[PDB]
């Protein structure tokens, strides 16, 4: 349904980190590089790759 | 039953669940003793005139 709706402000985030810590890159979770090096907020409303 | 109890216990991002709950038990407690008040207000003011 993403094209039916229209957004303003949108944001891109790169970066490489491994397989296993893909689960700690996701709203309310905990990962040592989630916690210590980029940590997405509760209120996220935005798909990741 | 307690919210400083379960505010230090929780972590906001999956504290909502058993925040928003206590929350919605809570308001009702309130708007039971509340109506109850009126019915007996409305009582007393019968009383009264």
């Amino acid at each position: 349904k993403l094209n039916d709706l229209c957004f303003t402000n949108v944001y891109a985030d790169s970066f490489v980190i491994r397989g296993d810590e893909v689960r700690q890159i996701a709203p309310g979770q905990t990962g040592k590089i989630a916690d210590y090096n980029y940590k997405l907020p509760d209120d996220f409303t935005g798909c990741v790759i | 039953s307690v919210l400083n109890d379960i505010l230090s216990r929780l972590d906001p991002p999956e504290a909502e669940v058993q925040i928003d709950r206590l929350i919605t038990g809570r308001l009702q407690s309130l708007q039971t003793y509340v109506t109850q008040q009126l019915i007996r207000a409305a009582e007393i003011r019968a009383s009264a005139n």
